[PDB]
């Protein structure tokens, strides 16, 4: 089959290298996205339609624009920004709240594990506040964008749950 | 963090000659009662962004429309090139906004 | 300071169906090389402004522009309803003003 | 013969008045000119076309839109306004300097002569820093727009030097 996701999360969470080590097995070199990028991943006879959209501040009211026919939400964490986790959890709740993005599942991926003091999957899940929510299909995915750890088995657990 | 290759283009995206855009115009834009009207060429107009849309043009135009603090409404034309990559997707990078406000003479 | 008659109508200029237009676009105005260009119907074009002209519309244009902070040209059309006078002379009143800048996203 | 002529000074200095008073010979109720006005006034057999540009700040940008072509022009000031009169010496300065006025000749009414405390013509002429020019045609003419004194003496000093 076919599946259309969309990718987002604040700047320099890692939307952007994990598209691309992805895709091309490579970990390249990013600049801040100003735009979107789109790869096709074809991963356990799965086509994932990847879209990548830029997480600056004044790019995320645009974040609407891509929602409609979104069957699978990847939001993106930098797991050793403490500064920024709460604002975060208030982009992503503004995410899934919204009409069109109701059916689409959410895999997160706590990315930069590797970091010095990165928070752990379980406080991610925490302090985005998935705890609580029931009426959705959600997980939280340790991962590392530039080694390729996680990755794979977060693309794995978005084939089990469509 | 390697001497690999790049994934694109960066500096500009005109190989050939004229120019094809992506309209792409949300459901919920609605016509402003202005005298300034975009007025975009061979644009394939799409209501949701699509690969094989950006994959036959040259150039993108988001259409995106707010309540300004006035109560009036305010549109934004974001554009960008469409640049192809190694894996054989797209990317669409932002080069400018036009943006277009009313109010009184007040 | 009196109980002298008015001098011409306030509430709005609509004494017919449809609506004609003065244009009045400055010999310094440059087109802009933008997505959102103006689209004005029945219009009478001109360089200056002319009571004949007036006289023959309802509706009055112009097109102003300015260098903004950013090195950015920002166009303003400054729009209004013309009323006959009591003089057989002409008044024109601004209704609203349609602002179109530009900017990069950054 | 024809004159065309543009009527600019701050807002409230009586330009409406004076162009109502010179075409219907009445003083009627203004209100402030968010826009301008125009009347063909037949005096002397010349037509002077005169147009009156509102003077409210946010307009005074769009004045030059309006110096093409112009044969004289009119500046109208509030001989009792003292607070804003170097400001009306900075407006006019800016209308004569413009290329497009090079050629006009420079009509000043001195407005509201009535009014308790106003100041003189030649006092107008020291502050709207008019002795120093020489290179242009200038006068200063005392008028009252809501009687009428001195507006035709004003027309017939642009017949006699045009
Ligand atoms: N240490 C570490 N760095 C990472 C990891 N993933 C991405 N990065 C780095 O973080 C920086 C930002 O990564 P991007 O992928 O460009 O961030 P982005 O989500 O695309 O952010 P925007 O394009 O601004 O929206 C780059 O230096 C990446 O190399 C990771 O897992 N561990
Ligand atoms: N006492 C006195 N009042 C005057 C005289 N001339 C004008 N006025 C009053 O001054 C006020 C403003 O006059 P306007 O003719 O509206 O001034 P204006 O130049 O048109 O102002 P804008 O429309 O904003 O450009 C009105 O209340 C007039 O009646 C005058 O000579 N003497
Ligand atoms: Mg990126
Ligand atoms: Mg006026």
């Amino acid at each position: 089959m076919e599946m259309r996701i969309l990718m987002l999360g604040l700047d320099a969470a890692g939307k952007t290298t994990i598209l691309y080590k992805l895709k091309l097995g490579q970990s390249v070199t990013t600049i801040p996205t100003v735009g979107f990028n789109v790869e096709t991943v074809t991963y356990k006879n799965v086509k994932f339609n990847v879209w990548d959209v830029g997480g600056l501040d004044k790019i995320r009211p645009l974040w609407r624009h891509y929602y409609t026919g979104t069957q699978g939400l990847i939001f993106v964490v930098d797991c050793a920004d403490r500064d920024r986790i709460d604002e975060a959890r208030q982009e992503l709740h503004r995410i899934i709240n919204d009409r069109e993005m109701r059916d689409a599942i959410i895999l997160i991926f706590a990315n930069k594990q590797d970091l010095p003091d990165a928070m752990k999957p379980h406080e991610i899940q925490e302090k985005l506040g998935l705890t609580r929510i029931r009426d959705r299909n959600w997980y939280v995915q340790p991962s590392c964008a530039t080694s390729g750890d996680g990755l794979y088995e977060g693309l794995t657990w978005l084939t089990s749950n469509y | 963090d390697q001497n690999a290759p790049p994934i694109r283009l960066r500096h500009r995206r005109s190989r050939s000659a004229g120019d094809r855009w992506v309209d792409h115009k949300p459901a919920s834009n609605m016509q402003t009662e202005t005298v300034m009207q975009p007025h975009v060429p061979h644009a394939i107009t799409v209501s949701v962004a699509n690969e094989k849309a950006l994959a036959k043009c040259e150039k993108y135009m988001l259409t995106h429309q707010e309540l300004a603090s006035d109560g009036e409404i305010e549109t934004k034309l974001i554009k960008g090139d469409i640049y192809k990559t190694r894996g054989g997707g797209q990317s669409v990078q932002f080069t400018d906004i036009e943006t277009l406000k009313q109010e009184s003479p007040n």
